[PDB]
């Protein structure tokens, strides 16, 4: 539980993404205006690296898009994340708010998703997008699981991957709970 | 006031047949603890024999939790070595450090990183991790990566008569420092053997290992685990096969090595 | 000042004849020994590191190996019991099948014992189940010269091992006696983390929630022998399980063994 | 080697028959004129017995002719011989000739025959009786080995017995040694 932050004390957020960055569209809701690094190949990012990388406040990685637009075994995102997102934890004597997310595209296997929920420490909250001619999420943002729609099924979902091989706008609301801890610009 | 040296509580992880706490025992180290994580029924019961108990064998490693670790009471010293089936470069079929048996390795790491004291406390904190030499430069290095570390190479041709060669990833004090020989530590493979079978080869590593009365034979279990350095009949128990025995002996820790990398621990903790 | 014994096993197994004779204490000269099975010969031959001489299959030993092998004092054996087994219905007697290897131990026995006039000590002992067919004891008895003693090992141990016994070894008749050291109990022979069912055996073991069955380990243990015993081919389980099976309760040898001391070296 | 002995110190011999009995036959031969024990079934027959049935320097025994005249394993005759011609036999200061005879009326298999030459110690003497329209043994009596007949065969002599089943003279002639070593009557 984040004790809540008034408006006249949040400073720009910081936030370090990994394996996708969400410069525009955490711009698109006021959140910018740099302070988010980017990073793609994690491969050799040392500790220190994290570090120097001046302090996080939000810590953002999410999975390859369906399609297999680069090539490293799923589980490597999750692991890979774990490891920074340690890397960028505060202190004991918690400054201020902390958060991370981590979003998968529908390319980890039901083992994958096992690994990744225990290793994350909570289920995910899978959200879809219907248009009838047209993800799964880990984080600690508040609120992000009374936003769950336990209805959409696996097996359909199992479909709309394995179509997609032979052939943004959901998450971008998560952000909205954090408009109430950093700074919004105009 | 006083603060004491107090016994060792111990996490293994993928603890086999108890080799951590036969040599923590070894060296005359007192232990608070010694949970385990396995899975294997066959060296499960091993550590449950051998040790009478004392053993607290948790489950599955990954059903171990960090809620788990911190109410399982702090940890001192963390050991494992996860499986090396799919590390092997032998192995053709193995599917590397990211699938199959391969992942088992982050669990070391996950729970490493819930035990290892946090900023601020000082308090003494050891941890160990051993793999197969032979394996991929990339699970090398991300190993190293995950575990912030580079290993130490260190086999155990060089105190029993077998060839292992086995990667060490670490902070115990001394693991680069030279190994000794000691007054027993049967180097040759003949020092192995049981009355009235002769030897072959200096030591194992190039078929049935050694010859008797005239008739050529594999190598006899009592040997093998005199070849680890296990007490003789230590894995006497259960009804299990020669197979499964061999199995167990098999994928062990070598005991000399183990008590060579533990040994600088009896300056730290409550002494037997 | 007395000499060490000399003594000739017939149907050796494994070896209990030298291990309860080393228990005593009595300094061995020599232990030649008849053994046609290769798991039980090399356990004896490890067990004991070579001392043991080993024979081959009792009826190729004959009168010119007998006095040529040193003269004996000691004479001991156990021949197969399948054949003599009231519970085999396939059982072929005492004159068929294995049962006839009786008569060898008798032959040999013949060979062996010291001739009328020389009075030298001689010793000797034949065993076998308790359940044979009346005749068949009858016929041993004429041939042997003598009546068994039975004795069951359950009076000493946690087994229900009751044999017959043929011999002129002092005291057979005499009750046998505990020691402080003889488990009785069927629970103090398992392993740590085991109980027990039953107080004797006759799935013997409950394990961790878990019906099981006796283990080698323990069952060496039930029959009076060092544990481990029997760990020695790469040997499987129902070999190793074999061997002790036919094998003669310690406790109910060093018992009949016991007032050996007295006549020879106190090693 | 049985050291010949002078006429005038030749007593009767006391025979001991074992499963038949020579009476009649050893008669013939001028050995009787009683001096011969006969016993039939000596399941019961103890040491002492053969002791107090004064001394015997004959022990015979043979095999029950072809037919099973009598019900017990062929093999009980041979051991059961062994038992009592041990008990018969004489002290260590041998006094007088001292002679065994056991004769089997092809009855003994391949294997009971291996048994009973290795209790005997000593192969047996095949010898046979031809006639055109119509038994082996085993003792010391000398020169009873140079009168071997190395010519039967043993497939034809099984062919002999398998025969009689579906459907004397020979070792009377085997005493005459003996008559250099006892009293001849008429
Ligand atoms: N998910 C899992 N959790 C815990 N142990 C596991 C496991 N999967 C495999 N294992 C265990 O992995 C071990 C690897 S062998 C390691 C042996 C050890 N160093 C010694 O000295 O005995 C095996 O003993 C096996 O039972
Ligand atoms: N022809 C033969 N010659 C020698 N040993 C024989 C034999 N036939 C059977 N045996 C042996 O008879 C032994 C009988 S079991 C007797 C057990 C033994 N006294 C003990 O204390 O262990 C077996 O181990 C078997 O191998």
């Amino acid at each position: 539980m984040f004790e809540t932050v008034p408006v006249w004390r949040r400073q720009p957020v910081r936030v370090l993404s990994l394996f996708e960055d969400i410069k525009k569209e955490l711009t698109s809701l006021g959140f910018l205006e740099g302070q988010l690094k980017h990073v793609v190949d994690v491969t050799d990012t040392v500790r220190k690296d994290v570090e120097e990388w001046g302090p996080f406040d939000l810590v953002y990685g999410a999975t390859p898009p369906l399609g297999h637009t680069c090539d490293r075994p799923p589980s490597w995102y999750l692991f890979q994340f774990h490891r920074l997102l340690q890397y960028a934890r505060p202190k004991p004597g918690s400054p201020r708010p902390f958060f991370w997310m981590f979003v998968d595209n529908l390319v980890l296997n039901k083992e994958d998703l096992d690994v990744a929920s225990r290793f994350l420490e909570m289920e995910p909250v899978t959200i879809p997008d219907v248009h009838g001619g047209s993800v799964r999420v880990w984080s600690n943002i508040p609120a992000i699981r009374s936003r769950h729609w336990a209805l959409v099924s696996e097996e359909e979902l199992s479909l709309l991957a394995q179509n997609k091989q032979s052939s943004t706008k959901l998450v971008k609301n998560c952000f909205l709970p954090l408009r109430e801890y950093f700074k919004y610009f105009s | 006031p006083a603060e004491k040296r107090k016994p060792i509580r111990v996490l293994s992880l993928f603890d086999g047949i108890a080799t951590g706490l036969l040599v923590l025992k070894d060296l005359g180290i007192q232990v608070d603890r010694y949970i385990a994580s396995e899975v294997c029924e066959d060296s499960i019961t091993v550590g449950m024999v051998r040790h009478q108990g004392k053993i607290m064998y948790v489950g599955d490693v990954r059903s171990v939790t960090q809620k788990h670790i911190q109410e399982w009471g702090p940890f001192d010293l963390v050991i494992g070595g996860s499986p090396c089936n799919d590390l092997s470069i032998v192995n053709p079929a193995r599917k590397g450090l990211y699938e199959g048996t391969g992942r088992l390795f982050f669990e070391f790491y996950r729970l490493l990183h819930d035990a290892r004291p946090k900023e601020g406390d000082d308090r003494p904190f050891f941890w160990l991790f051993e793999n197969v030499v032979a394996m991929g430069v990339s699970d090398k290095r991300d190993i190293s990566r995950f575990l912030e570390s580079n290993p130490v190479m260190i086999d155990a041709k060089e105190v029993s008569a077998a060839h292992r060669a086995r990667y060490f990833w670490g902070n115990l004090p001394g693991m680069n420092r030279p190994l000794a020989s000691t007054v027993n530590d049967k180097l040759e493979l003949q020092e192995c053997l049981e009355h009235g079978r002769i030897a072959k080869f200096s030591k194992v590593r190039q078929h049935f290992p050694v010859f008797m009365n005239e008739k050529e034979d594999i190598l006899w279990c009592t040997e093998m685990e005199r070849v680890f350095g296990f007490p003789v009949h230590y894995t006497d128990v259960s009804n299990m096969s020669r197979l499964a025995r061999q199995r167990l002996l098999g994928r062990s820790w070598s005991v000399p090595v183990i008590r060579h990398l533990f040994a600088p621990l009896k300056e730290y903790f409550a002494c037997v």
